[PDB]
């Protein structure tokens, strides 16, 4: 590729920072103290590398890259497994061994090197034989427990890549007998029922088409311990259920059937028809008013959201009702990928239980949404408590106002992207009216009258505006702010009534209440409440005539006060009047006519159409579309701790405590028998965990024993006997039970470097790994005394929630320019030069914004690493900082929880939120996006100082979540399909606007809006993405959540219950049954159940007896029994459901199920412990 | 779990069902005393956790006691030491131990137990060719028993005979009664439910009013002076997540109210004694005392009807009649294979041979906490009725009866799911004189 | 006749577009081909018949 010399410049300076880094790694590890003598972490720069540096095997890298650029990736791994199975790639043995590499190596390469798949998921391969059917053989897959976070993507693309296999080695099908099929129906369902919910539920016939179809083996090992009906099947050879092989089956060829048969086309896979046919088998009036009944009809409410509520979690709307989400098309510069964009203010006046980074499950475009602050979109609507109306767009005037709330009347808008609704293939919802919309208007209809031709969110030609403002007759300057910002400046009432006029565009949305939320019925009587007992003042512009002030009596009004609180009209009561301000007393009389023609009902007309239908002005529909959302998963920054504290990775057995804390076993003088590798010197003979000698100063060799006859063996010895003991002849191990003396080797390392001053230091029980290599204590001593955790790999790690971002400004992240142009930015997005604060600047792939928790955490790391290399190496300091604006310019690594590769990013700057901002790039190449997800952040440097292979954990799933291979360069080809439906448009057309109301499949629109998919191969995808929407600040809004600061379920529910009253569009007796049926009658009844049939402890051991000893005290230790289940755990939820059922109307069955139970728990105890009440009340009644 | 919206349904408020002029009931006296009743024992009289294992500690401690005491009643038994006073005795003389069992493993050269007693714990060893090593194969945790053997200083118990509380092998005749009298059982009504049957309910009714069309049957209805239930009268709210949409009438209220307006066509002269059961508004663990009052009201006021606990001891003309719901056969057919559902007199008969209601703790029987034992068989009875099997059985067992009442709700979907396929509208008909079966009624053509 | 020519092409402005239409824009496009006396000229003979009105001062519009 050919690419600009900017890009080109900013990948070579961060070369030139990872090499940096890696010299002094170098240096470190060469001393020899550490368990490897080079760095344990290659670097790969693309695909090809990655999977040459994960899977194998070896020289295939250019092979990839030879054969990528003539197929195009899909026919390049079916190439690799032919030359495989050839033996281009040399001898491999055995037709398992071929079967299994080429398996690895094609999912490797189809699922791009990121995910685990490949290296954990898949466990063994192997050719079993039909033995009932005809003694044929046939293909196996083997499955671990890694497969279930694999995603269902990876999940076929194995099946696929089996089939493949074994047709090139002449292999036959698998042919199940009926056994089979009806165990893997019932293993299906009892998995469903026991011990996880399915996201996609197949129906048994569904399981029988595919099991008597697909040519290899599905099987695993077991995972769960739960038994099977039908048992003792031939070919299976565990009772116990299988998870990976039916959530296989489940989610990978079922649920993404249709991306599947896509590959299977594109590849020429022959076999496959039946998929292809079951994905072929599964799939006199008004205008307004027959646009709601057609939307009614094509689009219909979806309750999905709201199956489940959970105490503490609040919901914000009812399915598809006015009042809840308006909708609005476009994206925020913090926004896109998965994110909503809501402004501060809703944030605010629903109590603080939404803050940035809060996860909603969301009903109609996906699942899930994370949210983010956007000031330009508009707020909620409120009524104080004295009857007043305000309109709310400030996060001040929401903190001023909070305390005199009443109702709620309208949440606000949603900023939901088109490329969200291309993703989940969602159907077009009528856009509602807008001020990008308008601006559109005005300026074709300034190009169809007067021939001028002007462009908004730009800078136009000065002799146009001049010519244009000459027509219009207004001031140049204004039209210019309004053409370049029109969502932040906007006319007077007066301009937009005569633009109306002139023009013949409709009014401005912004003047335009909520017609259609009223029956006309109401409209015709407030017109003539409005005609006889109000007062108008009146005013005149250019010949145009518009109200100026309405004032009527309260009492006069009646029940008509409701009309206006609907229709969202701003109004004040004193003194026993209604007065309507200046700028809402034109807008509600202007589109009447100011009562010259009288307003009259009609059937099958909306209020909107009477009034197009006999005014001037026109007007369009302003909530026609809405949203219902729920709360879930608060957002998340913490630092990472092992679920004991963990500081050092050395065994101490029960020596320690449970704390496990190394100084106090070594106060004590305790010696502790664990199982732990020793080495030896070869020139003195010490015998020690460590790996330098600490006499002579030499580095000493790993001892090898012998099982049965207990003898020790140098490496060269074992490596020489090929690791066989000759006598004995069987395997030998690296590591024996040994006793240690914990106060020698404590006193020792706190000699060598020089630190005493430590009070408690934390190792582990057991270690896991096969090696069982101990991490030097001085690392621990030197953890301990900086406050830092370890992970099992051997890093330090910090978790947050991830959300996206594309454009910032210096202000935000508090950075000045000049630190700027020394980080390479020089222009802002624009094109002109960067000399202010204000400007905004586009964000380049690597760059990451991290929070201020980040920052303090990794302070604190600085700090270790820099005693690490000054005290342990003796070697010069690296980082040098005294704060965390010093980190500024330093490498990361981001890695998954369900992936093994990592990519490297540099920190610009920190914000108050409790979030993670990167690219959407950045992202996409860890394989996540932006609806709740969480990463993590790790310096490079201790990565690469402390990282070791010989610390995994020996079974399944120890390398996943590890930094086997990091990546140093950013390609969006292969990062992931989902960042490619993004939208990267300036502003949308009116093509779009116009087609919503047809209700169109977004397909049908690819080709108007641009997307990231249009730009690849081209030097124009890594830089002039655009944005639609505006924003402030990034940080603005509240930073911690209200869930997190109550303790008690009542008080959860309260909070809960004020905010479902609060809001016009929840039902709150809806929400009072939906807690009592999903999260306190079955805790009740599950604690009531368990009760009768527990288990019983002792404190001072912790012995479980099935019944209580006879003698009241434990058989072994003497001391005191008490219980698992208690009379507390059984009550803790009563009183809240009792509330609940007095206050709010719910259903019989519930009342009585609550007032049972308190009969039920009262009844139980009676041998133990020897008014105006609703269970009194309810069986009184009766 | 959702709830729809209203419905209307009937409360069987308009069926009148009258005597037949031609049957002629014999005037027989009626002799029918409670021996049992959970609510006439007295109980005699700090953190509650620590009071709540006391109570469960005199619990056991109950049952071991009263189990021991019917243990002892063994002529062949004799020579007790305790497990305590074991090392004080010679490693070759006999001695019998009695105690709880903890633990049972089966080796490949005999069986292993671990019986514990009140003064300490011991290490049993069944060798493999003994007579009663069968017996000791089904032997159910949590039950008392008796082991006979010698002791090593090694820390073993040798036995070699295993015992258990049986029913005595003789028993003296009672005096006959100078008229016949009947009696009838039913059980699991489960009115409210979608696969209730009606219509075999109202034939039912119609049989004891003296509708029959042989003249044997009517010489029997004539004869009837008692009628007996056990156990799941109504089918409850809330049992299952899922009910709602399975009940024709969803309140208990109302469902007691229909229970008591369909048993109002049981004749005057018809005793009739109902208690509790799992479905029921009742205690949630067992022995349940009764009804709540204030629920059950309906039932209450019937003029010829009495208020039984669970379980009870009935004496009809001098002959006990042990009535129990019977959720402990559940337990019996996980632990010994061979014994499967649609053979439930089996279990009963290891149940009584155990002589304790329900023995295992844990399992899948909840047991409240009380200071004393009510679960125990304390005197052998004459008759032993159950139910919560929903298939009819009759088994004798050294002279006493075990009978299984049928159910009244045909085969609901739980059923098919774990394969039980149940037998509706059967009803014993039991002769007090001699305590047998002597006729089965099928009304199960009509549903 | 010029005279008869720019009162038509005045009149034809003003029907193609149903609106109110400045003076500068109907100056601008007439322009060259008339000066500016015949077109005020032209604007108020129009304004004579009646076939014409304004609603403000430099905006007319059909009548
Ligand atoms: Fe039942
Ligand atoms: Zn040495
Ligand atoms: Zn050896
Ligand atoms: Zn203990």
């Amino acid at each position: 590729m050919e690419l600009p010399k900017e890009m080109e410049e900013y990948f070579e300076m961060l070369q030139r920072e990872i090499d940096k880094a890696y010299e002094i790694a170098k240096k470190a590890r060469a001393q020899g103290k550490d368990p490897s003598l080079d760095v344990e972490i290659p670097q790969a720069t693309d695909m090809a590398g990655r999977v040459e540096s994960l899977v194998g095997p070896p020289g295939v890298a250019k092979r990839i890259r030879e054969l990528v650029k003539e197929y195009g990736k899909e026919i390049a791994a079916l190439k690799i497994v032919d030359e495989i199975i050839e033996g281009k790639f040399g001898d491999l043995g055995s037709r398992e061994k071929y079967a299994e590499q080429a398996v690895r190596t094609a999912l490797a390469i189809l699922t791009e090197g990121i995910v685990s798949a490949p290296i954990e998921g898949i466990a063994n391969v192997k050719i079993k034989r039909n033995t009932w059917a005809d003694n044929s053989e046939y293909l196996a897959l083997y499955y671990a427990g890694p497969i279930r976070s694999s995603g269902g993507t990876a999940q076929a693309l194995s099946v696929l890549v089996g089939d493949y296999v074994r047709r090139k080695l002449g292999l036959d099908r698998f042919k199940p007998s009926e056994k089979h099929i009806e165990r893997m129906v019932e293993e299906v369902d009892l998995y469903h029922r026991a011990v996880t919910r399915l996201q996609y539920h197949p129906s048994p016939e569904e399981v029988r088409l595919a099991m008597r179809n697909i040519p290899i083996e599905i099987t695993g090992e077991a995972t769960d311990d739960v038994e099977v009906s039908h048992r003792d099947v031939p070919g299976v050879e565990t009772n116990q259920l299988r998870g990976g092989a039916i959530l296989v089956l489940a989610e990978g060829v079922l649920q993404k059937a249709k991306k599947l048969v896509k590959y299977i086309d594109k590849m020429g896979i022959e076999g496959w028809e039946w998929l292809k046919e079951f994905v072929e088998a599964k799939e006199d009036m008004g205008f307004y008013y027959s646009l709601y009944q057609k939307f009614k009809e094509e689009i219909a409410p979806s309750d999905k959201y709201a199956k489940e509520v959970i105490g503490g979690r609040p919901l914000f709307s009812d399915p598809s009702k006015p009042g809840g989400f308006r909708l609005r098309y476009g994206r925020s510069r913090a926004s896109g990928f998965a994110t909503w964009g809501i402004n501060p203010a809703t944030m605010i006046l629903v109590d603080e239980f939404l803050a940035i980074g809060t996860q909603l499950k969301t009903e109609r475009p996906g699942k899930g949404a994370v949210v983010t602050p956007v000031t330009t979109i508009e707020g909620p609507i409120v009524k104080l408590k004295d009857g007043s109306v305000l309109r709310v767009d400030d996060y001040n005037l929401a903190l001023k106002v909070r305390e005199d709330v009443e109702e709620i009347l309208y949440l606000g808008d949603a900023v939901i992207a088109f490329g969200d609704f291309v993703e989940n293939n969602q159907t077009l919802l009528p856009a509602n009216y807008c001020e990008e919309w308008w601006i559109l208007e005005f300026v074709k209809a300034l190009k169809e009258i007067y021939e001028v031709h002007l462009e908004p969110f730009t800078e136009n030609e000065e002799e146009s505006i001049e010519e244009a403002s000459d027509y219009l007759e207004i001031d140049p300057e204004f039209l210019k702010e309004m053409l370049r910002d029109p969502l932040r400046v906007k006319p007077p009432v007066e301009l937009a009534i005569h633009f109306s006029e002139v023009l013949g565009i409709p009014l401005h949305p912004y003047y335009t209440l909520y017609w259609n939320s009223v029956e006309p019925k109401d409209v015709e009587k407030l017109w003539r409440l409005l005609k006889n007992y109000a007062e108008i003042e009146w005013s005149n512009f250019r010949g145009i005539k518009f109200a100026k002030k309405i004032v009527i009596s309260q009492e006069k009004l009646g029940d008509s006060k409701r009309t206006l609180e609907l229709l969202g009209l701003p109004h004040t009561v004193r003194d026993g009047n209604v007065i309507v301000d200046y700028p809402w007393a034109a807008a509600l009389l202007t589109p009447l006519g100011n009562l010259n023609w009288e307003f009259m009902a009609k059937p099958l007309y909306a209020t909107i159409d009477i009034i197009n239908e006999n005014n001037e002005i026109k007007l369009r529909d302003r909530g026609i579309s809405w949203i219902g959302a729920r709360m879930g998963r608060p957002e998340k920054a913490k630092e990472r701790k092992m679920k004991p504290p963990v500081q050092v990775l050395f065994p101490i057995g029960l020596a320690g405590g449970s704390s496990r804390d190394i100084k106090k076993a070594a106060e004590e003088g305790k010696v502790a028998e664990v199982e732990i590798a020793f080495f030896k010197c070869p020139k003195c003979g010490h015998v020690g965990p460590e790996h330098l000698c600490p006499n002579c100063g030499t580095r000493k060799e790993l001892l090898w024993v012998c099982p049965r006859c207990n003898a020790e063996y140098p490496e060269s010895q074992a490596e020489g006997y090929n690791y066989t003991c000759p006598k004995c002849n069987v395997k030998l191990r690296p590591y024996a039970k040994r006793k240690i003396r914990p106060s020698e080797l404590l006193n020792r390392a706190m000699e060598n470097v020089k630190v005493y001053g430590v009070d408690k230091l934390k190792g582990v029980m057991g270690m896991t790994s096969g090696w069982k290599m101990p991490e030097p204590l001085e690392k621990g001593l030197l953890r301990a005394k900086n406050d830092v955790y370890v992970f099992k790999d051997g890093t330090i790690r910090f978790d947050a929630t991830d959300a996206p971002i594309t454009h910032f400004r210096p202000r935000e992240i508090g950075v000045s320019v000049e630190k700027l142009r020394e980080l390479g930015y020089t222009h802002d997005f624009e094109g002109k030069p960067l000399v202010s604060e204000d400007q905004i600047v586009e964000l380049k792939p690597q760059d990451i914004i991290l929070s201020k928790e980040a920052g303090r955490y990794l302070l604190k790391v600085a700090k270790f690493v820099d005693d690490l290399l000054e005290k342990f190496y003796g070697l010069p300091r690296f980082y040098n900082a005294e704060k965390m604006e010093d980190l500024i310019g330093h490498l990361v690594i981001g890695l998954a929880p369900h992936t093994s590769a990592g990519i490297v990013g540099r920190i610009i700057g920190f914000v108050d939120a409790l979030v993670g901002y990167a690219h959407p790039y950045f992202h996409a190449a860890k394989r996540r996006n932006c609806d709740g997800d969480e990463d993590a952040v790790m310096l490079l440097l201790d990565a690469l100082l402390n990282f070791s292979r010989y610390y995994l954990p020996e079974k399944r799933g120890g390398k996943m979540d590890a930094p086997l291979v990091i990546t140093t360069r950013l390609d969006p080809r292969e990062v992931d399909s989902e960042v490619h439906n993004m939208d990267i448009v300036r502003y949308y057309p009116l093509e779009f606007y116009e087609a919503t109301y047809e209700l169109k499949s977004p397909k049908e629109l690819v080709g108007v809006i641009e997307r990231v998919e249009d730009r690849l191969g081209k030097p124009e995808m890594y830089y002039g993405l655009k944005f639609t929407h505006d924003t402030d600040d990034i940080a603005l809004g509240p930073k911690m959540s209200l869930y997190k600061q109550l303790g008690d379920m009542e008080e959860k529910v309260r909070r809960q219950l004020e905010v479902a009253k609060r809001i016009r569009a929840v039902d709150e007796h809806g929400v009072a049954e939906k807690i009592l049926n999903s999260h306190l009658i079955p805790d009740l009844r599950g604690n009531l159940r368990s009760f009768t049939r527990q288990e019983f402890r002792c404190v001072k051991c912790n012995t479980k007896f099935r019944r209580p000893p006879l003698n009241g005290k434990c058989p072994v230790c003497g001391g005191k029994i008490v219980l698992t289940v208690s009379k507390g755990a059984i009550e803790k939820y009563l009183g809240t459901a009792k509330m609940l059922v007095t206050e709010y109307n719910v259903k019989n069955y519930t009342r009585q199920r609550i007032c049972l139970t308190e009969r039920d728990i009262d009844s139980l105890f009676e041998n133990v412990f020897p008014p105006n009440d609703i269970c009194q009340r309810l069986v009184m009644a009766r | 779990e959702e709830i729809g919206e209203e419905k209307e349904y009937s409360k069987y408020e308009d069926v009148v069902i009258e005597w037949n002029p031609s049957v002629t009931p014999v005037q027989i006296e009626k002799n029918y005393e409670v021996k049992f009743d959970v609510r006439q024992v007295k109980l005699r009289p700090g953190k509650e956790g620590e009071i709540i294992v006391e109570a469960y500690a005199s619990l056991f401690k109950s049952r071991l006691s009263k189990l021991k005491r019917i243990l002892r009643e063994n002529p062949e038994i004799s020579n007790v030491v305790d497990i305590g006073k074991l090392n004080y005795v010679s490693g070759d003389e006999e001695v019998t131990i009695i105690g709880l069992v903890n633990s049972k493993r089966e080796t490949n050269r005999g069986l292993i137990f671990e019986v514990e007693d009140k003064t300490g714990i011991v290490k049993v060893f069944l060798p493999k060719d003994s007579e009663d090593y069968r017996e000791a194969f089904k032997v159910l945790p949590d039950a008392v028993v008796a082991f006979k053997g010698f002791y090593s200083k090694k820390g073993i118990f040798f036995a070699n005979k295993f015992y258990l509380p049986d029913v005595p092998l003789y028993r003296k005749q009672k005096p006959p009664l100078e008229e016949k009298v009947y009696a009838i059982l039913i059980s699991d009504i489960h009115v409210g439910s979608r696969e209730f049957c009606e219509k075999a309910f109202l034939k039912f009714l119609e049989w004891l009013n003296g509708h029959v069309e042989s003249k044997e049957e009517e010489e029997i209805v004539s004869r009837v002076k008692y009628l007996i239930i056990a156990g799941d009268v109504v089918d409850g709210i809330g049992i299952y997540p899922g009910q709602y949409s399975d009940l024709v009438i969803p309140d208990i209220f109302d469902q007691y109210e229909a229970l008591a307006n369909l048993l109002a066509n049981v004749p005057e002269h018809i005793t009739m004694f109902i208690g509790p059961g799992n479905a029921d508004a009742a205690r949630p663990a067992i022995p349940q005392p009764e009804f709540y009052k204030e629920y059950a009201k309906p039932i209450y006021k019937l003029k010829n009807a009495i208020i039984i606990s669970n379980p009870a001891v009935i004496r009809l003309h001098g002959r006990d009649f042990l009535i129990a719901h019977g959720r402990g056969i559940e337990d019996v057919v996980s632990f010994v294979p061979g014994l499967t559902h649609h053979k439930p007199g089996l279990p009963m008969v290891e149940l009584l041979k155990m002589r304790h209601l329900a023995p295992t703790f844990g399992g899948k029987v909840p047991i409240a906490p009380d200071p004393e034992d009510l679960l125990v068989i304390e005197e052998v009875p004459d008759l032993v009725q159950m139910g919560h099997v929903h298939v009819y059985d009759a088994v004798v067992y050294r002279g006493v009866q075990l009978v299984n009442s049928a159910t009244w709700q045909a085969q609901t979907e739980f059923q098919k799911m774990v394969n039980i396929v149940p037998t509706p509208a059967k009803v014993p008909v039991v002769d007090v004189e001699s305590a047998r079966v002597v006729k089965v009624l099928d009304f199960s053509g009509w549903c | 006749e010029l005279l008869e020519k720019a009162k038509e092409d005045i009149l034809n402005i003003l029907r193609q577009k149903r609106t109110a239409i400045s003076r500068k824009y109907i100056l601008k496009k007439l322009g060259d081909k008339y000066d500016e006396e015949t077109i005020d000229d032209a604007i108020t003979e129009l304004l004579a018949q009646g076939e014409i009105y304004e609603p403000e001062t430099g905006y007319y519009k059909l009548l």
